[PDB]
């Protein structure tokens, strides 16, 4: 009976997904905001680099 | 989640009618070409009906042409297949599997054994 | 008036110059347009650009003023360059026609029969054979070798200097610069038209169960209307005792120049692969 | 300007050169064919002579043909077939004898035809097992009307060319399959591709010549379209 | 015996969705309405990289941000030098049907793979390039492979299973099954401890490299997923799908955050990649060009038009200096 084995594996995976400490989506949004703000001036694409420092002139 | 739960069917004598419907969730139903592939016990999956994105182009497999009829309600997010004048050979499990890409006519891989976007299935028994 | 006529000639010259310049820079710049057919088209555009920058401006002076305003040796060099560049343009037309004949009637063994080696051979033949023929004949003075008194009378009657062809030289320049390339294009545009109609008919019949006309009409009509009058009138003159008026010669000559004016249009702008590519940079 | 920089530039030059000769040697006078179909078909027996992903390189008249046969991947072919978006043609093979799988053969054909990436890819349709179809229709135990109700109102085409020996029922059946395929072929064609029917048998030897002529027509029509002659 | 287990799975799914709804206090779009806009981020093709004779199917930037390897159907696996436009190497591929390529973090190795179902490893730094290894065992085609180090490689496959390989040993050390459709792309975490992968079942699952089984599965997409890449923070990733939608999922929140799609766009995404900061979500659509998004604002903030054919691959350097897009037009363009 491989079908019931696959169903049992799916149940185990689903309850692994269930017993997960999900933080608040507001907290996740704040974390992403903080990361983007911290790396705001470190990203060449977000903040364009001068041509002298730019290696792809 | 792209989930397709089927409803209807059951047991009926030959010549009967059992309208099949399936609720669709997780995707913009009005943008995906629909299908009604079936699987008979002991035979491979068989594509039965078809519809267009807006229900204009409609095609049926030869064995059930005319007897069956598909119809799509975008607002209800349900695909309707009316089987009238059933035959004993119709006994099978029916899947209202859509096809993966939106805004397209080519449903390339629907009758595959492990298609991702196929429904759970309705066992229709005709005897 | 002379001013309006010169305005017409200068409009033609700027048109041909800019068209061939666009074509030259488009094939030279864009990497995707490095096909051997594109190289024939680029060489033809170079021929037309050189013609419009080196012959047409002085043909303007010889036209509007009806008299040469330059040196005699300069006049021989000018006639030399005119004949070479015109025969070069017609040779390029014939070689593009041969290219398309292979691309259509031998689609499979096409890139193995028409590669950069064969193209460059075609370009060499289209630039050198006109050079040899034109420069040699006109400078070793064969234009009227065998008929001197009539030539002297004609060049003393009127005009500072004009192109003069004897009977033998006239027939030779005809069957060297117009006829043979013209016949080649005619035969390789008629066969292509037959193939294209037949293919169009087959598709139509399958479906029920003429763009070629437009395209080949544009090509062959432009070539014929811009060359054949001049060449036939040039051939008749030795056999008709030089009767046609000089203004007729002027009109025929500038139709021959209008061919090079419309070549960058017909052979480049017409096809979609060039219109879109130009829009990338413009 | 340094010695290392000069060496790197020279290395780039030789790499570009080598790429050049390799591409001109490979891509010249060669054509790639993607072979599709089902197991019961003559999938591997179309071209009898000159024999993961399979391959079959054959030449007809100085022209090279690479005929790929994917037969190792999973059933879901909606993804890996995107790689064959440049092949000259697709050698579709149909098991005309067995009508049960013939409907999903039509479904595969319509999916290939209407695919966004396989749109400009012509199909050299090889209706195979013609002899088996002949014996089946002569036996008459299985009637094609059951699997297709449109057979009743169908009529044999006037342009059809009967073979020296063929029953009219055989001709009607085979041309009905052919026309059922050309229905999809002519439904949604952008003129960028065409289906080329060719009734073939497992014992036929002219399949290579058929593919040669069909690819010649495909490339000729593509050239005519490119040069605005079509 | 199966209906009972299906009911149990249904109620676990109901529990999971209820937990996600409870945790969904507010969306990042609602929390960022006061954020100043990024503005129009225009990018120009800095160094066009021509030389491929056929379609380009994949690329991978080097960890030095200088050497990018590209795989094409022509049979080559060139390793370009974006600084000087110098092809350092031109590896001849036995099977022209390549579908992916990767560059080792050290740089000593480069990998390929495709419809031949074999991941071929190459010694890019060799004393004498030869075929270093011929990792085989997958049944389906290879969609995307990545290097954990010079000895471990994770290769996604079309047989719905992505496996972890010991290069020198020669067989799959760990196999990550669970997908119901063909896995299409891979993405290794910044800490190289977890990797997510979208598949042909519109689901992206989070695997632990060592533990060996799926940890979290995200189902928010409508059609096949074609691309995936973690956020630089490592707690989130974005996935491109055939439904023309980029979707930001966060690992901790265990559910969707943002949706990057518009009515104008219809072509699906073939390649997505976050920027260095994560404020940009460059993605490559089928409509012959790429679109630059804004992860915080979910608003498109630029385009990368200039490719003739469909864009197949797209990657940003580790220092985020410049992005290179490889398209079917046989050309690689570095967009700084
Ligand atoms: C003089 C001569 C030829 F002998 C052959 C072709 C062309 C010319 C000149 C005069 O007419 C034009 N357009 N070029």
């Amino acid at each position: 009976t491989a079908s019931i084995a696959q169903a049992r594996k799916l149940v185990e995976q689903l309850k692994m997904e269930a017993n997960i400490d999900r933080i608040k989506v507001s907290k996740a949004a704040a974390d992403l905001m903080a990361y983007c703000e911290a790396h705001a001036k470190e990203d060449p694409l977000l903040t364009p680099v001068p041509a002298s420092e730019n290696p792809f002139r | 989640q792209v989930q397709l739960q089927e409803s209807g069917g059951g047991l009926v004598q030959p010549g009967g009618s059992l309208r099949l419907s399936c609720a669709a969730s997780g995707f913009t139903f009005s943008n995906y070409k629909m299908n009604w592939v079936r699987q008979a016990p002991g035979k491979g999956l068989e594509w039965v009906s078809d519809i267009s994105q807006s229900g204009a182009s409609i095609s049926y497999t030869g064995s059930v042409k005319g007897r069956f009829t598909i119809s799509r309600d975008n607002a209800k997010n349900t695909l309707y297949l009316q089987m009238n004048s059933l035959k004993p050979e119709d006994t099978a499990v029916y899947y209202c599997a859509r096809c993966p890409a939106p805004f397209t006519r080519d449903c390339f891989d629907v009758t595959s054994t492990t298609y991702a976007y196929r429904g759970q299935g309705t066992q229709v028994t005709v005897s | 008036v002379r001013a309006s006529l010169y305005s017409l000639m200068v409009l033609i010259i700027l048109t041909t110059l800019v068209g061939n310049l666009i074509v030259i820079v488009s094939i030279s710049h864009f990497k995707q347009l490095h096909t051997p057919t594109n190289w024939l088209i680029h060489s033809m555009a170079t021929v037309d650009f050189l013609l419009g920058c080196l012959v047409m401006p002085y043909s303007m002076v010889r036209s509007a003023e009806h008299c040469w305003y330059f040196g005699e040796v300069f006049c021989k060099i000018h006639t030399s360059t005119d004949i070479m560049l015109s025969s070069a343009s017609i040779f390029h037309l014939s070689f593009i026609s041969i290219d398309r004949y292979y691309a259509v009637c031998d689609p499979l063994r096409y890139k193995a029969k028409m590669n950069i080696l064969v193209i460059c051979v075609m370009i060499f033949i289209s630039w050198s054979v006109p050079a040899v023929f034109a420069f040699g004949m006109i400078f070793l003075e064969l234009n009227f070798k065998g008929a001197e008194e009539i030539y002297y009378k004609h060049v003393h009657c009127r005009g500072g200097c004009s192109v003069f062809f004897s009977k033998i030289s006239g027939v030779l320049t005809f069957m060297t610069s117009f006829y043979i390339p013209g016949s080649i294009m005619l035969c390789v545009y008629y066969r292509i038209y037959l193939i294209a109609k037949e293919q169009a008919r087959l598709i139509s019949d399958a479906n029920q169960k003429r763009k070629a006309v437009k395209t080949l009409g544009i090509v062959m009509g432009v070539f014929l209307i811009c060359w054949c009058p001049f060449f036939i009138c040039t051939v008749m003159d030795p056999f008709l005792h030089y009767i046609i008026p000089p203004t007729l010669n002027d009109v025929l000559i500038w139709f021959g120049y209008l061919n090079s004016t419309f070549n960058p249009m017909v052979y480049a702008f017409f096809y979609p692969w060039f219109r879109k590519a130009l829009k990338m940079m413009l | 300007v340094s010695a290392e920089d000069k060496a790197a530039a020279e290395r780039s030059k030789m790499i570009d050169k080598n790429l050049r000769e390799d591409g001109e040697k490979a891509a010249a006078a060669t054509h790639r064919l993607l072979l599709l179909g089902a197991d019961n078909s003559g999938k591997s027996t179309i071209v009898k002579q000159m024999r993961g992903i399979f391959e079959t390189k054959f030449q007809v008249d100085k022209v090279n043909f690479h005929m790929f046969d994917v037969g190792a991947q999973r059933d879901e072919r909606r993804k890996w077939i995107q790689c064959f978006n440049d092949v000259t043609a697709i050698i579709f093979v149909v098991d005309s004898s067995d009508y049960n799988r013939l409907q999903e053969a039509l479904n595969d054909f319509k999916s290939i035809w209407n695919n966004r990436w396989l749109r400009t890819i012509s199909v050299i349709l090889f209706l195979n097992k013609q002899d088996l179809l002949a014996e089946k229709v002569l036996a008459g135990k299985s009637k094609i009307e059951d699997y297709f109700p449109e057979f009743a109102r169908y009529t044999t085409p006037e342009d059809a060319t009967p073979e020296p020996g063929e029953d009219p029922r055989v001709t009607r059946a085979k041309y009905f399959i052919r026309d059922e395929f050309l229905r999809i072929s002519t439904a949604s064609g952008d003129g960028r591709h065409y289906c080329y029917p060719h009734f073939t048998c497992s014992v036929d030897t002219e399949n290579a010549r058929r593919i040669f002529n069909d690819c010649r027509d495909i490339i000729q029509r593509m050239h005519l379209r490119q040069y605005e002659l079509l | 015996e199966l209906d009972q287990l299906r009911q149990e799975a249904e109620q676990l799914k109901n529990q999971i969705r209820d937990a996600r709804k409870a945790c969904a206090d507010a969306t990042l779009s609602q929390i960022t309405n006061n954020i100043d806009p990024v503005g129009r981020i225009q990018m120009r093709t800095r160094r066009t990289l021509r030389g491929h004779l056929a379609k380009i199917y994949a690329m991978h930037w080097g960890t030095d941000s200088r050497l990018l390897v590209s795989a094409s159907q022509d049979g080559k696996l060139i390793i370009w030098d974006s600084y000087t436009t110098n092809k350092v190497h031109a590896i001849p591929l036995r099977s022209s049907w390549v579908m992916t390529c990767a560059y080792a973090p050290s740089g000593n190795y480069v990998a390929c793979g495709g419809l031949d179902n074999i991941c071929s490893i190459y010694n890019l730094k060799t004393r004498e390039v030869r075929v270093s290894r011929e990792l085989a065992g997958h049944t389906g085609y290879l969609s995307c492979c990545r290097f954990l180090d010079d000895n471990q490689i994770v290769t996604s496959s079309g047989d719905t299973t992505c496996a972890l390989w010991d290069i020198e040993t020669g067989q799959q050390t760990t196999t990550f099954t669970g997908h119901t459709g063909d896995v299409m792309s891979l993405s290794l975490a910044p800490d190289t401890r977890l990797f997510v992968s979208g598949a042909c079942d519109a689901s992206a699952k989070l695997w632990d490299v060592r533990e060996g089984m799926c940890r979290q599965t995200f189902t928010g997409h409508e059609s096949d997923i074609n691309a995936i890449c973690f956020f630089p923070n490592g707690n989130a990733f974005a996935t491109g799908s055939d439904d023309a939608t980029c979707r930001l999922f966060d690992l901790r929140a265990d559910q969707e955050l943002m949706t990057y799609s518009h009515d104008n766009i219809i072509c699906g995404i073939t390649s997505v990649s976050f920027s260095k900061s994560g404020r940009l979500l460059l993605a490559g659509y089928d409509d012959f060009n790429c679109n630059v998004w804004d992860a915080l604002k979910a608003d498109r903030a630029g385009v990368l038009a200039g490719h003739d054919n469909r864009v197949s691959c797209l990657g940003v350097t580790d220092d985020g200096m410049a992005v290179a897009t490889g398209s079917w037009d046989s050309f690689l363009k570095i967009w700084n």
